RNA sequence: CCAGUUGACACAAAAUAGACUACGAAAGUGGCUUUAACAUAUCUGAACACACAAUAGCUAAGACCCAAACUGGGAUUAGAUACCCCACUAUGCUUAGCCCUAAACCUCAACAGUUCAACAAAACUGCUCGCCAGAACACUACGAGCCACAGCUUAAAACUCAAAGGACCUGGCGGUGCUUCAUAUCCCUCUAGAGGAGCCUGUUCUGUAAUCGAUAAACCCCGAUCAACCUCACCACCUCUUGCUCAGCCUAUAUACCGCCAUCUUCAGCAAACCCUGAUGAAGGCUACAAAGUAAGCGCAAGUACCCACGUAAAGACGUUAGGUCAAGGUGUAGCCCAUGAGGUGGCAAGAAAUGGGCUACAUUUUCUACCCCAGAAACGAUAGCCCUUAUGAAAUAAGGGUCGAAGGUGGAUUUAGCA
């Protein structure tokens, strides 16, 4: 890896960059900084979770096209949501969200799993042992599930942005294939439970 | 490993020279270039004929002295000057040295249409690199 | 007697070089090859203090008498 | 040992001849003559830095070792001669004597450095014991003379990496507080002219940023620095981008704008930006294409398996 | 030593027992 | 009759104390009451006799829920009288007709005493009987004794040989328990080309007048930065022992080389010259409240240059496959000396069969178009081959124009690099 050990990984947001203080300042000064990429931005509006989602959605190893398509689909979903909300009631800003960031947060909450089946072994035979996972790992798993569902390579009709918008609208409120896969995984994990007595760690 | 021109450790007081002890990845690092000829240049062309002439001259000079050329020469082309730096060893008497040197110089100057001249390596110590 | 349960190895080195060695041997020692074993206590501090004082005085007087007598003899 | 003196005398004669070569009057020349020589009549060209022509008086290059270890009928230079490395043990005994004297009264170097200082090849545990003794001495009644004698074997702190090279506001050239800068991203360079006033648009390569990069990521990258500093609109630029393509040029412009901002910004925000990561150049640069591999780092398939 | 000199003895004894039981 | 509080039927079995010390020539033993219990105390003196049984077994049987020899039925099962689950028949507790063999070892006999071949149950002499000084044959045929009729005490002689047996030295090994641990290198996690398939491409090898190099480990876009007579270095017809060579060999001995280089290395050290540890033998040189290393020489380290100093081209020690090669090229030695060389003339390019290394698609990503990102078809992939050819030639190789316009809907547990 080219990332030399002399350098370090800084932050990206400017939440705390709005000014123990001297100690933290000296610690940050005693660091060789690199440079942020094109996708990662300091815009407080641009939530970093959508940035990580777009990074995971890197199709063909190109982040430009993936980010453009993701932003277009988010804009389309936001337009549909505001047409369903604005062109309806007066100011009911509590029953429907107000931004695509909140839409993606709700989609993650509805798709973020909680159990991770694992084939743990003890010598030469696997064993069904639910292994825990932190928030980052669960979010990455949900993102990978969304990716492999949106690009299942079996539709052969609809378009990429239309498919993504439809699947997002589905995952919005308990619908779509991602939540079905999550429920199937939960069922498979809860099937055989009395087997977690064979974990080495 | 790679023994392109090196010699791994063996004894301690064995014979070995500079050219007889170097790695392939040190051709220009720890080792120099024994042929600063006007061939392999860039963007200048003309390399095949220059290398052929250099090899011919080196082989001829090695064949001249019998049993006195351990390493190759170091040809130098200063335009119309052929300077030779042979690793010659003190053989016998200076009369034969001068006779052979003059004969070879005249022959090469009349053949190659360019002045040629050499100089012996009167040193009581070789260019030993590794003690081996 | 060093810190470990074992006498000093210098006795064997001395025996391997023809050297008459002296030693403040004790019960835990092994006067096998020592040419001049000196049994005595090694735990009390005053004992070692007296040992070292006697050694200093003896060697100093020996060197002084050496210098004096050798000078007086070479003067002959 | 005689060969050392022989070579020293030979090199002294050589240096005498070299000094006699030049017809000038300065005999105690400095490194200027050696540099001129290496530049003219000694251009080796070897990539290495050791086999190069570095002829110098061996009076200081040739290392020294323990001279004589005995005199009139033996008699070394200390009573710890048979212990090997008598100097180190004598210094340790002196340190212990000073410790006992102080008791009656009431950064560090590397092993190779200590070996070079002395003439003994000490190990690591002996050095640890020496450090322990020095620490015990420093702790036993903090004074001044002993503290300095112990620090003699130590170095200062010399703190670095603190302040930022604050660039001037630059008021010359024209009547605007502009500031030059640059940016790198996969082989790329630029020179921006970010002004201080002008709450409006920005001229990217002489043309607005609407027909140049309609993508929103480019505008977000361009806003990165101004958004971090909160000085958004109040800024006009007439940069001249070159090299790269898309994301490379975007990152170059971002770095140039960040530098132009940090040029005339309070030290607090300057340090915050420097530590956030938007001034230096990340290691992500056009690497060397591996010749022994198909692409970059992707090695052959069934190489080890 | 170990139980090594008795292996051949047991082999011979087992061969004899098998020869007896056979015929 | 499975879990039992109010109770129940064996010749069983000694829960902690058993951590205790004994006798018996030795077997032999431990929860309890009683009969009788420890011979000579100078030793030895039958393997031609009086007796025990270690554990087991034949015969007459009693006999303990509790165990197995005979056991059935089933993981695994390629082939299991054992292994993983139920108990049971001679026998474990008892009286007699009996071989008394063992690891009846504490492999070290009883008394008088005194102070190391190696493994070590320390060393030195007297006393008594027993033992042997070729193994496999030889805990056996045969002979002598036994109520055994599968055996016991002894138990030999032939063909083979250099024997044979025991111990010792640091190593490879640890599906050895464990210590440092493996960072894409390993499982848990994934980013992704390739697996079903189109195109360039050869592998096991076929064919004549068209060799090919271990053409596994390190070959299968390797040498080939590529096979129309050159390139193919491979053979025949006009002629030779001057064959263009004062001949060569691309012919061969990898059990003899020079030559380049991955591999373990993503380690960690090798040793000259010295001085020590084994009653100096195969070997070793061993840890700071310090128990023998200085260690010629080769090393990481110092990076050799750069995107600095990580990371890249390549290691990184004595070495690892008589490593690839007698033919990438030359070469000891043998053969051709009516050639396997050839002076001039004639000869391939296809995969019978499987496969993989690179460019490609299964989806709106195959076409990106005037705009590289403000505007979208077939609803599929819409090949190769062939013809006109950029080039030329006695047989096309990268590809431009026309035609075909396919092969199959990520297809097998997945495979390899990746900590940017
Ligand atoms: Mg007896
Ligand atoms: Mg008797
Ligand atoms: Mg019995
Ligand atoms: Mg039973
Ligand atoms: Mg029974
Ligand atoms: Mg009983
Ligand atoms: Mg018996
Ligand atoms: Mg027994
Ligand atoms: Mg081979
Ligand atoms: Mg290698
Ligand atoms: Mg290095
Ligand atoms: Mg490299
Ligand atoms: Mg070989
Ligand atoms: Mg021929």
């Amino acid at each position: 890896s080219r990332y030399s050990p002399e350098f370090k990984d800084p932050l990206i947001d400017k939440e705390y960059y709005r000014k123990e203080e001297k100690y933290v300042r000296e610690l940050k000064k005693t660091q060789l900084i690199k440079a942020a990429p094109a996708g990662k931005t300091s815009s407080v509006f641009e939530d970093p979770v959508i940035s990580k989602f777009t990074n995971m959605m890197m199709i063909g190893g190109n982040k430009v096209l993936a980010r453009s398509l993701m932003i277009q689909t988010l804009e389309a979903v936001k337009r549909k949501q505001f047409e369903k909300y604005h062109a309806a009631s007066a100011e009911e800003q509590a029953t429907i969200e107000r931004n695509p960031y909140t839409i993606f947060h709700q989609a993650l909450k509805n798709c973020e799993p909680m159990i991770g089946l694992v084939p743990i072994l003890k010598g030469g035979r696997f064993y069904q042992v639910p292994v825990p996972l932190p928030d980052r790992r669960r979010r990455f798993l949900a993102m990978k599930w969304m990716i492999t569902e949106c690009r299942d390579k079996k539709h052969q009709r609809t378009l990429m942005p239309e498919k993504l918008s439809h699947k997002l609208l589905e995952a919005f409120h308990n619908q779509g294939p991602v939540i079905k896969r999550k429920h199937d995984l939960h069922k498979m994990a809860e099937a055989n439970r009395a087997l977690a007595h064979y974990r080495w760690w | 490993k790679n023994r392109a021109a090196r010699v791994r450790v063996s004894k301690g007081d064995k014979p070995v020279t500079y050219e007889e002890a170097h790695a392939p990845h040190y051709i220009a690092h720890r080792k120099g270039w024994l042929s600063l000829h006007t061939g392999n240049l860039d963007g200048e062309d003309h390399a095949a004929e220059r290398t052929v002439e250099d090899v011919f001259l080196r082989k001829f000079m090695w064949g001249t002295f019998p049993g006195c050329l351990a390493d190759q020469l170091v040809l130098k082309r200063r335009g119309n000057q052929l300077e030779i730096c042979a690793v010659v060893l003190r053989q016998l008497s200076p009369h034969k040295y001068y006779f052979l040197v003059g004969y070879s110089e005249t022959l090469l100057s009349y053949f190659y249409k360019c002045p040629v001249r050499l100089h012996l390596q009167t040193v009581p110590s070789k260019v030993v690199y590794k003690y081996l | 007697l060093n810190n470990i349960f074992e006498p000093h190895v210098a006795v064997r080195d001395a025996a391997k070089m023809n050297i008459p060695t002296v030693g403040i041997v004790d019960t835990n020692c092994n006067p096998c090859l020592i040419t001049y074993p000196v049994p005595g206590n090694d735990d009390s501090p005053l004992a070692v203090h007296l040992y070292c004082r006697l050694f200093q005085t003896a060697i100093t007087r020996a060197k002084e008498k050496r210098q004096q007598v050798e000078a007086l003899y070479r003067l002959q | 040992e005689d060969f050392i003196k022989k070579q020293i005398e030979e090199f002294n004669i050589g240096k005498r001849h070299l000094a006699n070569m030049m017809g000038e009057d300065p005999e105690t020349f400095t490194q200027e003559d050696i540099d001129r020589a290496i530049a003219y009549l000694f251009p080796s060209g070897l990539f290495e830095k050791r086999a190069r022509p570095v002829m110098k008086h061996p009076e200081q290059i040739f290392p020294r070792q323990r001279a004589i270890q005995w005199g009139e009928d033996g008699r070394p230079f200390h009573y710890l001669f048979y212990t090997g490395k008598q100097s180190y043990y004598s210094l340790m005994h002196d340190v212990y004597g000073m410790l006992l004297n102080l008791e009656k009264h009431q950064r560090w170097l590397i092993k190779e450095e200590l070996e070079e200082m002395l003439v003994e090849k000490l190990s690591d545990l002996d050095y640890m014991q020496f450090i322990r003794l020095l620490e015990k001495l420093l702790t036993s009644q903090c004074g001044a003379a002993e503290e300095e004698f112990v620090q003699r074997f130590r170095r200062s702190v010399t703190l670095e990496s603190k302040k930022q090279l604050i660039e001037p506001v630059q008021y010359d050239e024209q009547g605007m507080a502009f500031s030059k800068s640059e940016g790198k991203r996969k082989t790329a360079k630029a020179e921006a002219i970010v002004y201080k006033h002008g709450s409006g648009r920005i001229k990217v390569n002489g043309i607005d940023y609407q027909l140049y990069f309609p993508i929103t990521q480019d505008r977000e990258q361009l806003m990165f620095p101004f958004h971090f500093v909160d000085r958004l609109g109040k800024h006009d630029v007439t940069c001249t981008v070159s090299g790269g393509g898309r994301s490379a040029q975007a990152g170059a412009i971002r770095l140039a704008m960040a530098k132009a901002l940090c040029s005339f910004v309070t030290e607090d925000e300057v340090e915050w930006m420097r530590q956030a990561g938007l001034l230096t150049t990340d290691p992500r640069v056009r690497e060397r294409k591996k010749p022994g591999q198909e692409g970059a780092r992707r090695k052959f398939t069934w190489k080890k398996r | 030593k170990n139980v090594l000199k008795i292996r051949r003895r047991k082999m011979n004894h087992h061969k004899y027992r098998k020869l007896v039981k056979k015929t």
